[PDB]
């Protein structure tokens, strides 16, 4: 602090790793998997679900059947994870330490 | 603040006073220590240019185009609005950087072109065409095998001088076998890694490889050491020393 | 590389009518490399650092016997000359203290730095079996793009691995469809998309565009067309249709 | 100054720690060398992002 | 002088696990968040999407 | 190694005497330094032989 014991500042700002995640964020909904992997390639969400479906096993008609309860579903998920992280606030204690 | 009547000095969590009382008048002080950072030189490579830019951390400009940043004072370089990819890390989401009648000038660092993706209910991209590219990844595996002697090197041809070393013990046995177990995990490393079979195959006399063309890494029995095409610039591209 | 190709979401037909268009781009990307290690002595400086982090350890190490460590001289012979064998022992002292202090030091960091080199060697051990050995379904673990095949390469004091990725270039934008709507029953697709140019819906592959007419092998009836959302009409190809001729 | 370079060394240690954190922060945070945005229509078949 | 090394070794030491979570957390957003991951329990519990 | 008319005694790298110059009759010597090289044993297990 006064001894003199120097913080040096981060490389990246705060805002510069949130558009990071933007970025992340907004590719899986558009591009799904492809972006990754090469040059974006625009996919229906729809769709993406889909094919994500296939590869564990799932024939995708449980989709388009399920798709309005798969919506309340996860949708009803994301309203847990932001009350858990808002009401229990040592689920971040990992970074705390 | 206010300290308390009877309590002429204060201090903080580290047991250093941050502020005095003085002994004279009344009155609050706080004890604020003097200006002190590290000095960074941000300059290009002595084949590029000479120029030099200065920069200071944590402090504004003082002493001292005299520029002032998030991470410090900044002198030595100008300012420009424009974002290109980093150059020189410095801080605080800024990068440093030799362009242009060329100077050294602090801009922020970009992230990256923009690309925005259209999204639509029955828009799809489906790739009409393909590009093989061969990317090179490049790890460390064994590192140089150095062993010290802590009889001879503590103490140079001395006996007195070594009588003195008994006193400490297994001080110096123990940094042996410190060093020793370093040499064994060396060779652990280039077993598990370059050899991952208990055979040698060779290739046939007759290569058809379908019309792709593999004698880049492919061994050259010509070399007096087989080795592959990509493995010779590897060996003179990477660097007495040793006997002092 | 006709399965490598499966692996990745890719017919292997593709490979054998295109594979005279892969020599060109896999020979000319080979040339690449040597062109870049050869006229770029940057691309090494990973394995560079890990040479000169020693050489300055060694340096530091030796250059630590000229300082005196509080002993009038850093010469041993020059104090046992001098100062009486107990006052030598008074300032040898410092100079052992200060030399173990110094030796200690080169040994912990030599235990810190052997640690950050196993971490470097199960990853070459790991890229060698998935990578070289094998075919890992892992994305950006080989470097860029879908993994097909990986060369080994041997370099002093580390290895460097030679990725054969395939990366997807040309797209083109297509309109698709969830499902196709044809005796009353929904089709989907076994495996590809349903892709249409603007005429006629088409079932083509995800990571390459191959037009195919749309019939009952590539697809299977489920469900019905008042359930999918968005499915479209269309008609589907029946082979035993025209056969009944005969 | 008798003692050596030990002052020298011991800032280096910890100015080796400062570099690896900034990899750490490029090595993970950043997977592309691109920025994504969405279009302003928000069509996500029923979740809410 | 001691208290320094002290200081800087528990730094070294404790920044190789924080290296080491970095590493794993690129790991994670190769599989888990670009692709979609195939291994057990990698992703979390379930079949990962 | 040829050293300039007033220069007696060189040193390498390591601050050691690289080498001197003879007082009485002038001539160059080069100081190799001597008791190098260590000692290893290898035998079978004590039960083999």
């Amino acid at each position: 602090k006064f001894n003199g014991l120097t913080v040096l500042p981060p490389l990246l700002t705060d805002e510069m790793i949130a558009q990071y995640t933007s970025a992340l964020l907004a590719g899986t909904i558009t591009s799904g998997w492809t972006f990754g992997a090469g040059a974006a390639l625009q996919i229906p969400f729809a769709m993406q679900m889909a094919y994500r479906f296939n590869g564990i096993g799932v024939t995708q008609n449980v989709l388009y059947e399920n798709q309005k309860l798969i919506a309340n579903q996860f949708n009803s998920a994301i309203g847990k994870i932001q009350d858990s992280l808002s009401s229990t606030a040592s689920a971040l204690g990992k970074l705390q330490d | 603040k206010k300290f308390l009547p009877f309590q002429q000095f204060g201090r903080d969590i580290a047991d250093t006073t941050d502020a005095v009382r003085d002994p004279q008048t009344l009155e609050i002080l706080d004890i604020t220590p003097c200006s002190f950072g590290g000095v960074s030189v941000i300059t290009p490579g002595t084949n590029t240019s000479n120029q030099v830019a200065v920069l200071y951390q944590g402090v504004n400009c003082t002493e001292v185009n005299v520029f002032q940043t998030r991470a410090g004072c900044l002198i030595g370089a100008e300012h420009v609005n424009n974002s290109y990819e980093c150059d020189i890390p410095i801080g605080a989401g800024i990068c440093a950087s030799y362009q242009t009648s060329q100077s050294i000038i602090a801009y922020t660092m970009s992230l990256g072109a923009e690309n925005s993706v259209a999204y639509s209910n029955n828009s799809i991209a489906i790739p009409t065409n393909f590009t093989i590219s061969v990317t090179t990844e490049i790890l460390p595996v064994s590192m140089t095998k150095t062993s010290v002697d802590c009889t001879m090197y503590i103490c140079g041809d001395s006996t007195e001088c070594s009588n003195l070393l008994l006193q400490y013990g297994s001080f110096c046995t123990q940094l042996n076998r410190a060093l020793t177990g370093i040499a064994v995990e060396q060779d652990k490393n280039t077993q598990e890694v370059f050899a991952q079979v208990k055979q040698i195959y060779k290739t046939p006399p007759i290569k058809d490889f379908g019309g792709f063309n593999f004698s880049q890494i492919l061994p050259d029995p010509s070399k007096p050491s087989k080795r592959s095409f990509i493995e010779d610039l590897l060996f003179n591209k990477v660097t007495d020393l040793i006997c002092a | 590389m006709a399965y490598r190709f499966n692996g990745i979401g890719v017919t292997q037909n593709v490979l054998y009518e295109n594979q005279k268009l892969i020599a060109n781009q896999f020979n000319s990307a080979i040339g690449k490399i040597q062109d870049s290690l050869s006229s770029t002595a940057s691309a090494l400086g990973k394995l560079q650092d890990v040479v000169n982090q020693n050489a300055q350890a060694l340096n530091t190490l030796v250059k630590q016997l000229s300082s005196n460590f509080g002993a009038i001289s850093s010469v041993l012979n020059d104090i046992l000359s001098r100062l009486d064998p107990p006052e030598a022992e008074v300032q040898i002292d410092r100079l052992i203290t200060g030399r173990l202090q110094s030796l200690q030091t080169y040994v912990t960091q030599q235990l810190i730095r052997a640690a950050e080199i196993r971490a470097s060697a199960n990853l070459a051990a790991t890229k060698m079996s998935e990578c070289v050995l094998g075919q890992s379904k892992r994305v950006d673990f080989c470097g860029k793009g879908y993994h097909l095949m990986s060369f080994p390469q041997s370099a002093p004091h580390g290895v460097v691995f030679l990725h054969v990725t395939y990366v997807p270039a040309q797209e083109k934008n297509f309109t698709t469809a969830p499902a196709i709507c044809h005796d009353g029953k929904a089709h989907f697709p076994r495996e590809g998309v349903f892709v249409s140019n603007g005429t006629h819906w088409f079932v083509t592959q995800r990571n390459f565009y191959e037009p195919q007419i749309i019939t009952t092998d590539n697809t299977f009836v489920s469900g019905n067309c008042d359930v999918v959302i968005g499915i479209v009409n269309n008609t589907v190809y029946d082979p035993l249709q025209p056969e009944l001729d005969s």
